[PDB]
């Protein structure tokens, strides 16, 4: 059996009060745009997202446009194909469950929507998984078609090697290593699965900083007004 | 003392207690967002999106 | 010896810190809200005053100084004939009863 | 239940001081401390026991379970 | 509600309490106009006004 | 194009946890091979060695990246 | 002519609860608890609306509702994870208020004590269909498993089981009936709250040492109404750091994937402030007797003031008993981390030995020990 | 007898301004 | 159901690829992390093209 | 109150909340009602006070 | 289910493919109908006999 | 507890069983009743037709 669980990756928004690097979520989209969403799909998140957190609005909308979305019934009667815009969520690569299980080997490629929120580890997990891959040991033989990742459950993920040296070209023209591409894509999956990642940290600074102040002058409240209950000095006089 | 005067003049009066609180929260708001934005901004340099707007 | 381990558990106690000695400290039903009542006047200041003492150092999270600690030699009983009495007048209500 | 049927109380002289004139944090610190540990010293003993055999079992457990997951000679 | 409430010392009263009454309706205001954060008397004040 | 990646992998596995651990993997290895029939696997001490070397790995690595 | 604080029939019974509440004097924080847990139902109440404002009981759809609150609605994450750190919170509080009542003797007070048993019991019932409602894997499977316990029951087991499903197994009918039903009980424990503290302010209150304060009580408006608030705002404070800077802290991931009755999780842990029961009914072999057990373990608070047998009302003077209570709280640690983990070779044992020792604190050892020291102190 | 009894010293709790027996309370009754 | 066979495998009928507990002609897994055998349910064979099941 | 540009989901959904929430709301303020009408009891039909008849 | 796009559905399932739920869904309309109806004719009574003096 | 049995709690009981049980008769009556137990109404005379 055994789980090899995924080491505590020291990443830039792990900090208690720091937010994601949005430069590399800009670079984590595009990984995901042309390697990720070949195959996976993030349906619960649509274009319009996307600006002021990487992009802005008129990258958004060419974007958008690049791909094709279907819209509904035309006045014709069937359906007409549209380029997409803003309030379009990331397109299905297949159109049905049953379509991505027959597609592949047999497995499915669950949506990223929420997978550094599924899988017990979150981002060091995805990283360390994306980077896991090796030759399986000697005295084990996976069946044609199954890969070997120590990080996945059972260790026959169904994934054929997602990230290798040199898979895309970054716009910006930092180097494609594929360490620099899995972690850039681990942060965008971590902003996708926690959009709020970034106002929920500044919230919480300031919840840090006024109840660092209601506290005391509250509790100076309370030894103020109980402090007629705390120097009583009561004495007894019987006769 | 200031305190003195402070009480003398706007604290007697439950009422204008109540208008000093208020007009005091009308500039608290305002200070402690600046401030507290400010620190946010500080400690995470580089990687908000409105420090890297003006690439693109 | 047996009172070896009395005093031992008086000590450990801690309401001897506190200055109530014992019946001070006694879960007040019925047949003690009656022993109480028949106490008499002088004895039951005595009481309310000592549990007022103790509610004032326990709400300052306080105790007396080690001086007024009451001894475990010095705790007297002035509750258990009262008491007893009481509950030998239930026993025998209860025995008419049946 | 209210003020007055409470109870029956002679000779009792209760003072006290306006909370406007005693400081609300009369030697907070210096007072305080030696309190905190008195109080820390009477329940230590009586509170740590349970809950450090519970940490050694806890301990016990999690290694006893992950060595029933590793191999065996055969 | 009628000439009982009409009187030399009923509106003696009502001299003595508009002071009051008319900073505690100066409080109210305030208070509607920073919560409901209302521009149209925020941009007139001085450093809230950045606040936009 | 080199990775950094296999940098620190290397300059990782150079420590003795990592040392030790490969040692019971080379020796896990053969004692499955030489056994015609046996239904041992080696996947527990590659989960060591990995582990050495991977909790040694987080620490490098993102600095570079 | 009168005051209208004791004037107005309204305000008769709130000056009597809240402003000219006699109330012992030297009542230490652990009472403050009994505040925390109705303010912190109000919150539940308060956020548990507002998700019921965006939600749909579907099958197809609540997940979706769920995403689209915590990703879509301005501030809807705060709101969800304020509600769901709230209810755990709220469990926490609630352990905390058990723990306070069986020390400093409060099981003397009778019906309050078995109103709040009953409490105690329905937000149980609400906390589970409320885990039940977002529709992830583990809220399917652990609402499975659960109702899945009540077929233990002889004869009519499947018969109720199928009863509160609403059909064949959780699906459509099962939501749609959780949902109204986690909407409607919080009302009946604000009411039987409302019970509570009418019983209650009968027999004023139990300071620590456990005597009577009758000839001590202070008025409550200027006291503990401001300790309250203080209480209330410490509460408030690790409920934010709960939300602010770790929402799932205290939540298992897998219920992040969307509920498939295809796919058992490797693990069916149910929320943290369950197992402790959970625990317990993996202990026993036999699933009547399992369920038994499960249900006599949280039954077991309402025989306390039976077995109390200590002629002192109150823990504070009582070592060897206290020393025992201790070990009481490190057993339900125990069983709670029992619970977390799963079903193998050395969880087993300890889960049984935790089970037993936990059942024979309350029932033989703490009683025997009550009669030791009355023996001690000559009475 | 009620001359007998007298008020227990407080001095260990008094605010700075309010301490000595011959100056007014009336005084720092603002600040305070 | 890691990527298995529809009824087909070494093992006869049905047979788990990914993991052990690979299943047999009647779907018994060999061994491994499988809690139990192809689910089975309460069929009612009482006739012919019939056999009720759930 | 619409939680948009129309009667539309939002609008749907947050009006069965309030439907559902409020006649609790209406069960309390018929207690306090009732609390209010017992400090007088009920009014007869003669209006005239029948406490020598109650 | 409180959504535009099955809330018609599900009332019409409530009325048609539910044990005995047809009786509730029209209970609850002409219900309210006949709670109006009481609450029309207690403000009448509570204007007529002169109980708004409470 | 010892203030129950003795002589006259044994009476007492003894004037309130036929009351009491015929109370349980009443309660396993309502129950079958209204449960519709259709185990118990094989053996009555008329209500056989319900099934
Ligand atoms: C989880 C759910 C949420 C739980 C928290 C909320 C519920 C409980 C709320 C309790 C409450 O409102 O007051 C409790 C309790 C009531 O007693 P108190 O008002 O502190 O008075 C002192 C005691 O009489 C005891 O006095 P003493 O003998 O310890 O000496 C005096 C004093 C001085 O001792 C100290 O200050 C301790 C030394 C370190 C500081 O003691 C304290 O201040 C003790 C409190 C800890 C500080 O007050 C506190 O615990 C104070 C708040 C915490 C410290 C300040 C934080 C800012
Ligand atoms: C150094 C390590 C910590 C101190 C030593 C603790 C220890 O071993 O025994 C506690 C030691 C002995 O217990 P104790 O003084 O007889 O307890 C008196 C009251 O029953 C309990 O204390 P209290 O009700 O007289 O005063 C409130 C107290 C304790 O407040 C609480 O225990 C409730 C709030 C805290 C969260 C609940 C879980 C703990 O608060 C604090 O001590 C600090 C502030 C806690 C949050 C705000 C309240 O007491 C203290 O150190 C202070 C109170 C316990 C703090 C924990
Ligand atoms: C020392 O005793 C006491 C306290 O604090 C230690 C208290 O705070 C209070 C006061 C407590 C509360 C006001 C909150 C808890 C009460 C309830 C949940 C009962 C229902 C009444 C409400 C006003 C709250 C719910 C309202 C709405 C849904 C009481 C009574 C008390 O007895
Ligand atoms: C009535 C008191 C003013 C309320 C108000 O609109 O304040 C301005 C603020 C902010 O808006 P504003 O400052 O643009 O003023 C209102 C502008 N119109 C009329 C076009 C909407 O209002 C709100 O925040 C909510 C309005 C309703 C409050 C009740
Ligand atoms: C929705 C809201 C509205 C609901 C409907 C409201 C209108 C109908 C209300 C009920 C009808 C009136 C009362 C009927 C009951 C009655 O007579 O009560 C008083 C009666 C008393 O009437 P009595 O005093 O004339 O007769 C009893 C006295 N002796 C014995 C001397 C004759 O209550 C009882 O008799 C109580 C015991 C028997 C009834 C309870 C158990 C019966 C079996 C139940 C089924 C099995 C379980
Ligand atoms: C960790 C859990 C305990 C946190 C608080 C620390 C503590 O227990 O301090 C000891 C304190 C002593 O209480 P006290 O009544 O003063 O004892 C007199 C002894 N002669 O103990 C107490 O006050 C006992 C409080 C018991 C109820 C709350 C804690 C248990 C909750 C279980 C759920
Ligand atoms: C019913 C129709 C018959 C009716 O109301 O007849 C009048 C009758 C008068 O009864 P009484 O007041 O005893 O007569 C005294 C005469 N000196 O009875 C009454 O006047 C009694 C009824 C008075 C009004 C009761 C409230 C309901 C009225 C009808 C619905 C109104 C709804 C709209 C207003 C609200
Ligand atoms: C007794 C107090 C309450 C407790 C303990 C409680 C507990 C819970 C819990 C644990 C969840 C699961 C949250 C999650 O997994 O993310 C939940 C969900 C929910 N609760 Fe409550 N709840 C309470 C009161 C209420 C009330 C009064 C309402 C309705 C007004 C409500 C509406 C909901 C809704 C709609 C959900 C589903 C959305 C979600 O998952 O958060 N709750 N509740
Ligand atoms: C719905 C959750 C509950 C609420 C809102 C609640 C409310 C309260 C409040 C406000 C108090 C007074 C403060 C205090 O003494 O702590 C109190 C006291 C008490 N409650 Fe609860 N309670 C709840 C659950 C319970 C439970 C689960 C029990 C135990 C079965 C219980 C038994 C008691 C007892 C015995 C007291 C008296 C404590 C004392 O004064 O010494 N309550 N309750
Ligand atoms: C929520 C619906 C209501 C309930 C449950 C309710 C409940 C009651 C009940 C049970 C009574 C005593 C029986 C009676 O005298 O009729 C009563 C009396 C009364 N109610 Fe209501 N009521 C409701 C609505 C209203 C309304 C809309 C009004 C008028 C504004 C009103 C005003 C009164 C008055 C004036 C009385 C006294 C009648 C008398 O003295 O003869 N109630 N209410
Ligand atoms: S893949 Fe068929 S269950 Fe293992």
């Amino acid at each position: 059996d055994l789980e090899l669980h995924a080491p505590s990756y020291p990443w830039s928004h792990r900090g208690l009060l720091s937010s994601l690097d949005h430069t590399s979520i800009r670079r984590g989209f595009q990984v995901y745009k042309q390697v990720c969403s070949s195959c996976h799909s993030m349906d619960y998140v649509a274009y319009r997202h996307l600006v002021g957190v990487c992009y802005t609005e008129e990258e958004a909308k060419a974007l958008a446009e690049e791909v094709e979305v279907q819209d509904g019934p035309n006045e014709d009667g069937e359906m007409f194909m549209r380029p997409g815009k803003l309030s379009d969520y990331f397109p299905k690569p297949y159109p049905n469950p049953e379509a991505a299980r027959a597609a592949n080997n047999g497995a499915l490629p669950p949506d990223l929507s929420y997978i550094v929120r599924a899988r017990h580890g979150g981002e060091d997990y995805v990283f360390s998984l994306l980077t896991g891959y090796c030759e399986p040991p000697t005295g084990v033989s996976l069946r044609e078609g199954l890969y070997f990742n120590p990080y996945f459950p059972g260790q026959a993920i169904a994934m054929a090697p997602p990230i290798y040296n040199e898979v895309l070209e970054f716009d910006d023209g930092t180097p494609a290593t594929m360490s620099q591409v899995a972690k850039d894509v681990c942060t965008f999956l971590r902003w996708a699965s926690e959009p709020e990642h970034d106002h929920r940290k500044r919230m919480g600074l300031k919840m840090l900083m006024m109840m660092g102040l209601l506290l005391p002058l509250v509790y100076a409240m309370k030894r103020h007004k109980w402090s007629v209950l705390k120097s009583r000095k009561l004495a007894y006089r019987p006769p | 003392t200031l305190t003195a005067r402070l009480y003398s003049l706007l604290f007697r009066r439950t009422s204008t207690f109540a208008l000093t609180i208020a007009v005091g929260a009308l500039f608290f708001e305002r200070a402690f967002d600046q401030g507290a934005d400010a620190i946010y901004e500080h400690i995470n340099q580089g990687k908000l999106w409105k420090h890297i707007k003006h690439k693109y | 010896w047996l009172e070896g381990i009395r005093k031992w558990y008086y000590n450990a106690a801690g309401f001897n810190k506190l200055g109530l000695m014992r019946d001070d400290t006694i879960y007040e039903d019925d047949d003690v809200k009656e022993a109480i009542r028949r106490l008499p006047e002088n004895l039951y200041n005595d009481r309310v005053f000592r549990i007022k003492r103790a509610l004032d150092l326990t709400m300052r999270q306080q105790i007396l100084p080690k001086e007024q600690w009451t001894k475990y030699e010095e705790d007297k009983f002035y509750l258990e004939p009262y008491l007893k009495e009481v509950i030998r007048e239930r026993k025998e209500r209860e025995e008419w009863a049946k | 239940r209210e003020f007055g049927h409470l109870t029956r109380m002679r000779h009792v002289i209760t003072y006290s001081l306006s909370p406007f004139e005693q400081r609300a944090f009369p030697h907070y610190f210096t007072k305080g401390i030696p309190n905190v540990l008195r109080r820390t010293r009477a329940c230590i003993l009586r509170v740590a026991p349970p809950f450090v055999v519970f940490y050694l079992v806890y301990t016990w457990g999690t290694q006893e379970f992950e060595k029933s997951k590793r191999k065996n000679p055969a | 509600m009628l000439s009982r409430f009409l009187g030399p010392r009923y509106r003696e009263l009502a001299r003595n309490w508009i002071p009051t009454a008319s900073m505690w309706g100066a409080v109210g205001a305030v208070g509607l106009v920073w919560a409901t954060d209302w521009r149209l008397i925020l941009d007139w004040v001085p450093y809230i006004n950045g606040k936009f | 194009l080199v990775d950094p990646l296999t940098t620190v992998r290397e300059q990782c596995e150079q420590i003795e946890k990592c040392i030790k651990a490969r040692e019971r993997l080379e020796l896990c290895d053969q004692r499955v091979s030489s056994r015609s029939q046996t239904e041992e696997d080696c996947t527990e001490e590659l989960f060591d060695f990995l582990h050495a070397r991977d909790h040694c790995v987080a620490h490098k690595l993102f600095n570079s990246l | 002519m009168t005051n209208i604080r004791k004037s107005h029939p309204l305000m008769k019974i709130i000056n009597n609860a809240f402003i000219d509440l006699p109330a012992p004097s030297n009542i230490s924080s652990w009472w403050n608890f009994g505040s925390l847990l109705g303010i912190c139902l109000i919150l539940q109440i308060l956020t548990g609306l507002f998700l019921a404002m965006h939600y749909t009981s579907d099958t197809t759809t609540a997940f979706s509702s769920v995403t689209h609150i915590c990703r879509d609605v301005n501030y809807g994450w705060v709101i969800r994870y304020l509600h769901a750190n709230g209810a755990s919170m709220f469990f926490i509080c609630l352990f905390i208020h058990v723990g306070r009542g069986l020390y400093y003797g409060s099981y003397m007070f009778l019906e309050t004590w078995n109103i709040g048993v009953v409490l105690l019991f329905t937000v149980m019932a609400t906390a589970f269909m409320g885990y039940v409602l977002p529709w992830g894997q583990m809220s399917f499977w652990g609402a499975t498993v659960i109702t899945n316990l009540l077929s233990a029951i002889p004869y009519i087991g499947t018969d109720l089981v199928e009863w509160i499903w609403g059909g064949f197994s959780v699906d459509k009918a099962t939501l749609t009936r959780f949902f109204a039903f986690h909407f409607i009980l919080p009302f009946i424990i604000t009411a039987l709250a409302a019970v509570h503290l009418l019983f209650l302010h009968e027999t004023g209150s139990n300071n620590p040492t456990g005597i009577s304060s009758d000839m001590d009580k202070i008025p409550f408006h200027p006291y503990y109404t401001i300790k309250d608030i203080l209480g209330a705002l410490f509460m408030m404070l690790i409920l934010l750091i709960l939300v602010l800077f770790s929402p799932d802290l205290l939540g298992d991931p897998d219920n992040y994937t969307p509920a498939n009755p295809l796919n058992t999780p490797p693990h069916i842990k149910p929320e943290w402030y369950f197992l402790f029961a959970y625990a317990i009914l993996r202990s026993i072999p036999n699933k009547l007797g399992g369920v038994l057990a499960l249900v006599a373990s949280i039954l077991i608070l309402i025989l306390m003031p039976m077995l109390h047998t200590s002629k002192q009302r109150s823990m504070m003077f009582r070592p060897l008993s206290q020393c025992l209570f201790w070990m009481l709280v490190a057993d339900l640690i125990t069983l709670t981390w029992i619970g977390g983990q799963p079903v193998e070779h050395p969880f087993i044992i300890i889960g049984q030995l935790a089970s037993i020792l936990y059942f024979l604190i309350i029932l033989v050892l703490m009683p025997i020990t009550s009669i030791i020291e009355n023996n001690l102190l000559k009475w | 007898s009620h001359t007998d009894i007298r008020v227990p010293d407080f001095s260990d709790y008094r605010r700075a301004e309010v301490l000595d027996s011959t100056k007014s309370s009336k005084e720092s009754s603002d600040a305070r | 159901g890691c990527v298995p066979i529809a009824n087909a495998g070494d093992f006869g009928g049905y047979y788990c690829p990914c993991h052990g507990s690979h299943y047999d002609a009647s779907g018994r897994i060999r061994k491994g992390p499988a809690p139990l055998n192809l689910e089975v349910p309460t069929y009612e064979f009482t006739s012919d093209d019939l056999v009720i099941v759930g």
